[PDB]
């Protein structure tokens, strides 16, 4: 097995994804060896997802020959599940990412969002607390929880966060449709 | 500088760290600070500081010291990308703002707490109210 | 008469310039912004707002900057901030309160009369009238030449010279008024085109637009600017204009008519005009390139359907009870993506 | 109150104002219905 393929596979397994704008060599190595990487990851019940438009390569749970697996009982998955509050915040962030990606052209940039923009839109649904410090603590805690899934970054000195492109593959229309169906079932009885 | 250099018991490259822990029913918070001197240039502008606010049970004083010993400053600021319950600040102003937001207090509670923590003698009522409370 | 009050109220509520003028911190914001266009914006704004307490600074600085960005007084493209026409209108109004050049003068009247004559003779198709006008003007010039040959050279007095210099400055300085207006006109065309592409997304429209080489983003201001910048390129007259300006600026009456900044502005007029005109075509080219890139990416239908699904989810989310911690922590239905493998616990093996 | 919450939530969509208009229409309709019959407990509970 070639050294570069092994290095790229190990790095991707360690971090969970490869981005072209940060690790171009490994991204190119892993992009041109789809069959080899798939054969390597088959024994581990894992698969590789590709996105050439955004320059992204990520790792997902391989779909076996069972009607339902929940994809969270896989032995190698360490994170916890996502609850309703985090799903709501993810939906808000996905809307912001749509807005960012629509009005962009050729060139490299990043999606930055300030907390003060996020606070009122979440107040609309969750409600309102007395002091401002309470709401700031709530938002900071939620963003810290979301950082563990690799969806955002830590707060800057100017009180801003970066939205990672991987969210575009977490809230793709299929997953959104499934979530909407499930939530509609939950609400009506 | 006097506390770091033990005014002299320690000269040249040196490391100093402090921490304090607060607990409740089902939670824990830790406030810490790491200061260091690279060489013998004992000056106010040559002391390097970092402040830490943590909730994870894995963040201890020895862990911070090990990270500093292994990578200096970059290894300390790298802990924010490998964990969740850690917040480093290379600035006391933002650190104190975050601290006052965590415990929903005013901007003068800690100053008053510091004044009444070494008061020598209970003077006249007017003097006490005009010198300590206000 | 009644509709005018409604229009004024609407302009007060909506237009960015009046909102900026009526803002609480208008003077310092105006000064800082004008100094800038002559993060870093946030840092400088905080620095200026620091030593003006009188009447938590970094939080309100960012809040106000984002408020002005929302109001479209200033524009954020990728990570940079660019000025608009409303900001320049506000600056022009504010800085004209100190010194304004009079326009009720004799020189302006003569200019108006000559310009009206020129337009009226230019709109006339009949050749006989053109011949008559040419003969009359030639005869008048010949009469003036005959008078001059007798030793009757006319020279403007000091007051007339000062009036003429100030009027020439006032007329010449107005050629830069609408440079930001063209760019603002192109940006909204870009936005409208992108919205129409998304709402349609039909691939036939995108393919047809990509195939054609005809430039998009056409606006009424763009054609006027093109006509202006085409005539700006005829250097055979720009050189004469620059030489005449240099000759004019070497006159004893100049210090009494214009101060130092005005003399500098009149000194480098042609170079600055050409330099600033060349900086708008590049913006147009960049806008067109970005639009073509967005069209070639081909993710409009995904944006449309994800927006629809997000709207459905947000409508549904209003019917659950967010006040109970039990429901806020109920597990949802979302798959694991970007799985990071657990570190093998061999550690030291 | 539910209509007001919908109106508040509909202002964050970028549809060139279509969703905002649709959300405002229902609230204006509710106000019209309340004002039409100003001699009921339900209608007086809104505007009085």
């Amino acid at each position: 097995t070639p050294q570069r393929v092994r290095e790229a596979v190990q790095e991707m397994l360690k971090y969970g994804l490869l981005e072209e704008s940060h690790k171009p060599n490994l991204y190119r190595s892993a992009l041109t060896n789809i069959e080899v990487v798939d054969r390597i990851l088959e024994p581990l019940d894992l698969a590789m997802g590709v996105d050439e438009v955004r320059g992204l390569v990520f790792v997902t749970v391989r779909q076996g020959e069972v009607a339902e697996q929940d994809d969270w009982s896989h032995p190698l998955v360490r994170r916890q599940r996502l609850n309703l509050e985090q799903s709501l915040l993810i939906a808000i962030l996905r809307q912001h990412f749509i807005a960012y990606e629509q009005e962009s052209g050729t060139g490299a940039s990043q999606a930055l969002v300030a907390v003060d923009e996020l606070i009122p839109q979440l107040q609309v649904y969750l409600g309102e607390l007395g002091s401002e410090a309470k709401e700031r603590n709530r938002i900071i805690t939620l963003l810290d929880q979301l950082k563990g899934h690799g969806l955002v970054s830590a707060l800057d000195a100017h009180d801003r966060v970066i939205i990672r492109p991987i969210i575009t593959h977490l809230a793709n229309p299929e997953n959104l449709q499934a979530l909407v169906v499930w939530l509609r079932e939950q609400v009506e009885g | 500088v006097s506390y770091v250099r033990g005014v002299i018991a320690r000269q040249g490259k040196t490391v100093t760290a402090i921490a304090a822990t607060l607990e409740r029913d089902g939670a824990q918070v830790r406030l810490g600070a790491v200061l260091w001197f690279e060489g013998t240039s004992s000056s106010a502008s040559d002391l390097k500081k970092l402040w830490l606010l943590s909730e994870s049970p894995e963040q201890t004083l020895e862990h911070w010291l090990s990270q500093h010993h292994a990578g200096g400053m970059r290894a300390l600021r790298q802990m924010e990308k490998d964990g969740m319950g850690i917040w480093p600040y290379p600035s006391k102003k933002a650190f104190l703002a975050r601290l006052r937001d965590y415990f929903e207090v005013g901007e003068n509670a800690f100053t008053l707490l510091n004044r009444a923590a070494g008061l020598k003698q209970l003077n006249s009522i007017d003097e006490i109210f005009r010198e300590l409370v206000l | 008469a009644q509709q005018r009050s409604e229009r004024y109220v609407s302009a007060r509520s909506q237009h960015p310039a009046w909102l900026l003028l009526a803002s609480r911190r208008a003077p310092l914001v105006l000064g800082c912004l004008r100094t800038l266009f002559e993060e870093d914006a946030l840092q400088a704004l905080s620095e200026m707002l620091a030593a003006y307490a009188s009447q938590a600074t970094h939080l309100q600085a960012g809040r106000e900057l984002r408020e002005w960005i929302k109001r479209r007084l200033v524009v954020e493209r990728e990570g940079r901030i660019y000025a608009t026409d409303a900001l320049e209108s506000a600056i022009q109004f504010v800085d004209s309160l100190d010194s304004r050049i009079m326009t009720s003068t004799a020189s302006r009247l003569s200019v108006v009369q000559r310009e009206i004559e020129n337009l009226e003779t230019g709109l006339n198709p009949s050749p006989t009238g053109r011949i008559a006008s040419l003969r009359r003007r030639i005869q008048d010039l010949e009469h003036e030449l005959a008078r001059v040959e007798a030793g009757h050279v006319d020279v403007l007095d000091e007051a007339q010279a000062i009036e003429g210099m100030r009027e020439v400055y006032n007329l010449a300085t107005s050629l830069r008024a609408d440079f930001r207006r063209v760019e603002d006109s192109w940006r909204e065309a870009d936005r409208a085109l992108r919205h129409s592409i998304i709402s349609e997304h039909r691939g036939e429209i995108v393919d047809r637009l990509l195939d054609g080489q005809d430039a998009l983003l056409n606006t009424p201001e763009g054609r006027v600017f093109e006509s202006f910048q085409q005539q700006l390129r005829q250097s055979a007259e720009l050189e004469v204009m620059r030489e005449r300006l240099r000759t004019i600026l070497r006159h004893p009456a100049v210090p009494k008519a214009l101060n130092r900044p005005q003399q500098r502005e009149l000194r480098w007029l042609a170079l600055r005009l050409v330099r600033e005109s060349q900086a708008v075509l590049q913006a147009r080219a960049r806008s067109e390139r970005d639009v073509r890139g967005f069209m070639k990416t081909g993710l409009a239908a995904e944006h449309h359907r994800v927006g629809q699904l997000l709207n459905d989810f947000f409508n549904l989310a209003l019917s659950v009870d967010w006040q109970r911690q039990s429901e806020r922590r109920k597990p949802a239905c979302l798959p694991p993506v970007g799985v990071a493998i657990t570190g093998v616990p061999a550690i030291e093996r | 109150q539910h209509a007001q919450r919908q109106l508040n939530s509909a202002r964050f969509i970028d549809d060139e104002g279509e969703s905002h208009y649709k959300a405002l229409q229902a609230l204006v309709g509710l106000l019209k219905d309340a004002c039409e019959h100003s001699r009921n407990q339900g209608a007086k509970a809104l505007l009085d």
